């Protein structure tokens, strides 16, 4: 009886790999990028990459492999995620749309299996017979290529050795031949067999058994030119192939793990090396000619070639460029120069991307003062290391501000035709016209001439021909730039007015009522051209440059008045060539088509707030896609404008918004302000590159922020960050991080670069004095970072071999100061278990940290959370009370011990609380009276944990090491000794992603109850909510008519995606949405909608006011 | 030393 809702606010953002290939055509160099259950395809250009197409699939991607089947165009994907679901897709592009097909599908998992170390590997032979598939310990399953097999049936073949590191496929082999390396006792070795699939056996090999490294875990296998397996270990490589030998072991290679491969050249001369510590090698093969025999393998040889960000995949591209795909820092694009530069440096960075890399922990805060939430995380490792501020939402920097009432538009105005900046920005007042002679410092009412302080203007461009133009209530006036006198004018033959203006920089092509004329202003008079009627009173306009034309302008957008509806003709013209009912009641208020990038469509905003879009074209004329957003309760007012290179369109209403696009798909991010009625782009003198803002009423005048719906600030470390809390009155972060620093030549350590620790602006070291009784080791520190400009305040060291392990800031007792608080731990390599460990109690009233009361325990303090002025924190399995003497020390009230490992504490305000490792989960009540704890109930699963929430009083969220979720609850029945001792998991839910840390707050404030923030090892922010039953079924109901709604790609089964999952158990999953799911619904086309309503009422158009009001939970 | 065996996993690893 427990109803959920998760929804993904942020995508993983860490690559997990990487191919390069033709998969979009044969004349097309493509890189898929897999990130989780999100897949990536670019096209690789010149300047870097062509965003093509992005799609999701239902499970994460575990092996990702492209390949060229007999006679087949282009290459095919293969696919296969880790709940063993294989499929082959292709893309196929027919039309303006793209669509990426299930050529093939079917799930290879297998019951007899234990899932081996080092996971899934999959191959496929260079003559595609077939893909060779590494699940479990002790088979080798085996799926044929051959054009039938659309259900991708497999055999498996018991391999005699039971502990496989790599493997691959041999290139230059008559058999498909295998090639691996393997640990028993005796060490390492590799060995091959030939793979017979007429047989299904496993025959002989073309090379005897050789024995390699103890650290050999790399096998690449040589293309046919050489055709042999380069085998990398830690301090060695070594080539090997029929009776053939060759083995370098460069003392360069030693210091860290090579951990990646990838191919330069397809002959195979050249290889890249990717390095624990972020180094690039270059991998050179030594080739040799005779004249007859074959080419052959001379020598082997590396080269450093500099430095990235610690790769995870890695992919060469078209000349020089280098793809790093990175889990522990940002990704990369690269160049590869024949040169070095300075510090012997081939490498450099192109573009960085954004990781939000394991987020290993988190908390969120109000910076901005606002009541929006705003969230910082503990990104990234080692010396990619880093603090996130992720923010909600588009910002603008706000300058000086005229509190200037009742505003009616603006446009991009001087007052000269010189300096491109700009000196007054005549508006409109209601009914009136105004001016603001500012000098870019003070405003000033001096009235100007002409410009009539009793008539209003609609259109105000840059019209050359020296005049500052003004399209009025009346009729277009003239006001000469130099000569400042009224010029020419015009005049409704009968008494009448222009209603709804429309110009570029040199027409006046208005409407009056229904009519609709022309008139152009050449060298200071008016020149009319074409004229119509319209059936309805004319609401609306759009004409702008757009093609190759400056002056006169091409096309025509209409909105209209009383069939309500948006009409595309010509201008001069005026011509039907599409009449678009949009129905309803409401009159269009404002009409655009946009120059994107390339790319053209149709906008019209309705006076309710809605907003509809199509498919135009600039050229043609001819509507086609049709879509509905809602913004504003208000009348949404259009703009476009340029910040970068490229266009958007500023929507104005009560509820700010910018229009973008990814590749060519419509997204709608809100702006971070009040109200706002008419805007302009700008470049000004007191206000330079800019955007005038007309708002209920004030005024207004700033700059812009990035683009994308989060914006996202970076505090590099160059060291592991691992926790993190915001003291407020400190206004300051604490964080801890740790650094590594390696074996000294007298026995010491020192430390590979500037890590935020040791460049921190004031420093302290660990005066306590308890414990006192080629080589890595983490050093320990709390940083208190500044809350404004985030610099490293100071840095405290830890003890040698102190960890540190949690972090609090909180008062405690009868003592009104805050301390910050540190539980550690002492680690040696050696120990499993750790057995000492301490408390300590900082202060940072200012400048620097005291220490002020130091607790020795007797292991390894894994996590405390305040409590109700006391100290909660559990101890190597065991959960402690500490009290807070008003004569400055902790001393213990009780403590549970009943658990194995306890590594996670939350408390319900109150007196409740939960913890408790690889059981599960655990309740548990403090007592006021007696003092004490009590345990109430426990969950009686074998769920390996990751984190826990409260949701509340009686709901228990947890994430476990399966990337599954869980709620538990506690029994609502009789028999107070049994049934409300256990607690029932009454929600089960497969997330796929690992969860580091849950915290309640929101990103979005300014249907659903609750919120419940989380990250994750691939950067990936996640939400929950709670639901009442109804929703719970609407929702429910809504996403089984979805399923049969929705293709999939490689067609794998949503109910099979969300199941949980472990070793021991599989189900269906209970209580829980999938928000990403319900929120797809207004992706899918309008017959598709209607498919899934038919049967309180039942309509689209009213679903869609639903999950239109779900998406703004995030 | 659990204690790293543990924070592996929070980075994602063995």
């Amino acid at each position: 009886m427990s109803y959920n809702y998760v929804v993904t606010a942020q995508k993983p953002t860490a690559v997990n790999g990487c191919v390069t290939g033709h998969f979009t055509s044969a004349e097309d160099l493509n890189l898929l990028i897999a990130k989780n259950t999100r897949l990536e395809i670019y096209v690789v250009t010149a300047e870097g990459l062509r965003p093509v197409k992005e799609v999701g699939m239902y499970g994460k991607i575990a092996v990702m492999e492209l390949f060229r089947p007999k006679g087949e165009s282009k290459d095919l994907l293969f696919i296969l995620t880790a709940k063993y679901n294989a499929c082959i897709l292709e893309y196929k592009q027919s039309g303006e749309s793209i669509d990426i097909i299930t050529r093939a599908h079917g799930n290879v998992q297998d019951r007899i299996g234990r899932p081996s170390e080092t996971g899934i590997i999959g191959i496929i032979d260079p003559e595609c017979r077939m893909i060779g598939l590494r699940l479990y310990d002790g088979l080798f399953k085996v799926i044929p290529l051959d054009r039938d097999n659309k259900e991708l049936k497999a055999f498996n073949i018991r391999l005699e050795e039971l502990h496989v590191i790599d493997v691959k496929f041999l290139y230059g082999c008559q058999a498909p031949t295998i090639c691996f390396v393997y640990q028993d006792p005796q060490g390492r070795h590799v060995k091959t067999y030939e793979v017979s699939l007429r047989e299904k056996e496993f025959n002989k090999g073309p090379w005897k058994q050789e024995n390699v490294e103890a650290e050999a875990s790399m096998v690449i296998a040589v293309p046919e030119p050489f055709g042999g397996a380069i085998i990398i270990g830690q301090e060695s490589i070594t080539y090997h192939n029929g009776d053939k030998y060759l083995a370098i072991a460069p003392p360069i290679i030693k210091q860290s793990t090579i951990v990646c491969h990838n191919r330069v050249d397809p002959n195979g001369s050249r290889y890249l090396l990717g390095d624990m510590e972020g180094r690039l090698f270059m991998l050179l093969l030594e080739k040799e000619e005779q004249m007859d025999g074959t080419v052959t393998l001379k020598d082997l040889r590396v080269e450093l070639l500099g430095e990235t960000s610690i790769a995870e995949c890695l992919t060469y591209l078209d000349n020089g460029v280098v793809f790093v795909g990175s889990r522990l820092g940002d990704s990369q694009l690269v160049k590869l120069n024949v040169d070095s530069n300075e510090q012997g440096s081939y490498v450099v960075a192109m573009e960085t991307f954004t990781n939000l890399g394991p987020i290993v922990d988190m908390c969120v805060v109000d910076l901005e003062r606002q009541g929006q939430g705003q969230l910082v995380t503990c990104s990234g490792a080692f010396k990619e290391g880093s603090l996130r501020i992720i923010r909600n939402g588009i910002g603008i920097h706000e300058h000086a501000s005229i509190d200037l009432p009742g505003i009616k538009g603006l446009w991009p105005l001087r007052s000269d035709p010189n300096r491109e900046t700009y000196d007054t920005l005549v508006l409109s007042f209601v009914g009136q016209t105004r001016v603001l002679m500012l000098n870019g410092e003070e405003v000033e009412e001096t009235e100007l001439m002409g410009f009539v302080d009793d008539q209003q203007t609609f259109f105000c461009g840059n019209v050359a021909h020296q005049q500052l133009i003004q399209i009025t209530s009346a009729s277009v006036r003239l006001v000469s730039q130099e000569p400042k006198a009224l010029v020419s004018e015009w005049k409704e033959p009968q008494a009448k007015n222009i209603s709804v203006a429309s110009c570029n920089s040199s027409q006046v092509v208005v409407a009056v009522g229904r009519a609709l004329y022309y008139l152009q202003i050449h060298p200071q008079e008016l020149r009319q051209i074409s004229h119509t009627e319209m059936e309805h009173e004319v609401a609306c306009l759009d004409i702008t440059p757009l093609g190759d034309s400056n002056g006169l302008s091409p096309l025509c957008a209409i909105g209209l008045w009383t069939d309500i509806s948006a009409r595309i003709l010509k201008l001069p013209s005026f011509e039907l060539l599409h009449k678009e009912m949009l129905g309803g009641e409401i009159i269009p208020r404002s009409i655009l088509m946009t120059t994107f990038e390339s790319s053209h469509y149709l906008l019209c905003a309705l006076g309710d707030g809605a907003l509809f879009y199509f498919g135009l074209n600039i050229e043609t004329g001819l509507l086609s896609d049709r879509k509905k957003v809602t913004l504003g309760t208000q009348p949404t007012v259009l703009r476009t404008f340029r910040s970068l290179s490229t266009t958007n369109v500023f929507a104005c209403s009560d509820r700010p918004t910018v229009i973008y696009s990814s590749n060519h798909k419509l997204v709608f991010s809100n702006v971070n302000l009040k109200e706002v009625n008419y805007m302009c782009p700008l470049n000004s003198d007191g206000y330079p590159d800019s955007l005038a803002l007309a708002n209920n009423s004030t005024l207004t005048i700033g700059t812009i922020d990035e683009i994308q719906k989060l914006h996202i600030r970076t505090v590099p470390l160059y060291e592991s960050p691992r926790k993190i809390c915001y003291q407020e009155v400190s206004q300051c972060f604490g964080v801890l991080s740790s650094r590594i620093e390696v074996q000294d030549t007298s026995g010491g350590t020192t430390a590979l670069r500037p890590s935020a620790s040791t460049q921190a602006l004031s420093s302290s070291v660990s005066s306590s004095k308890l414990f006192s009784s080629g080589e890595e080791v983490e050093v320990h520190n709390l940083l208190i970072i500044d809350q404004h400009t985030f610099e490293v305040l100071h840095a405290h060291q830890f003890l040698q071999n102190e960890y540190a392990l949690s972090l609090v800031s909180c008062k405690l007792g009868k003592d009104p100061n805050t301390y910050f608080i540190v539980g550690t731990a002492m680690v040696y390599p050696e120990e499993a278990e750790p057995k000492q460990g301490r408390i300590v109690v900082f202060q940072y009233s200012d400048g620097k940290l005291q220490t002020v009361a130091e607790k020795e325990v007797k292991g390894a303090v894994y996590s405390m959370v305040e409590f109700n002025g006391k100290l909660l924190a559990s101890i190597n399995s065991t959960v402690r009370l500490y009290e807070w003497t008003t004569e400055k020390d902790v001393r213990t009230e009780c403590n549970h011990y009943n658990n194995i490992m306890a590594l996670y504490l939350k408390t319900k305000g109150d007196f409740i609380l939960v913890g408790d490792l690889m059981r599960s989960v655990l309740l548990l009540a403090y007592k006021p009276m007696e003092g004490n704890f009590e345990e109430i109930a426990r969950d009686f699963n074998p769920n390996w944990m990751s984190a826990v929430e409260i949701l509340d009083d009686d709901n228990f969220l947890g994430a476990e090491n399966a990337f599954n979720l869980f709620v538990c609850q506690k029994d609502s029945a009789a028999t107070t000794d049994e049934e409300r001792q256990h607690l029932q998991e009454v929600g089960l839910f497969h997330l796929g992603e690992f969860v580091n840390v849950f915290c309640h707050g929101s990103l979005v404030m300014q249907p659903t109850q609750g919120s419940v923030l989380f990250g994750t090892v691939n950067g990936m922010i996640g939400l929950v909510t709670s639901l009442s039953e109804s929703w719970y079924n609407l929702l429910l109901d809504m996403q089984n008519r979805l399923n049969k709604v929705i293709k999939s790609v490689g067609k794998i089964e949503h109910s099979f995606w969300r199941s949980f999952h472990t070793e021991r158990k599989t189900e269906p999953a209970t209580g829980f949405i999938d928000g990403d799911l319900i929120e797809s619904f207004l992706d899918i086309s309008r017959p598709k909608m209607q498919e899934v309503v038919a049967n309180r009422e039942a309509t689209a158009d009213d679903l869609i006011k639903v999950v239109e009001e779900l998406t703004r939970i995030h | 030393s659990i204690v790293r065996t543990l924070h592996q996993h929070k980075l994602g690893r063995a």
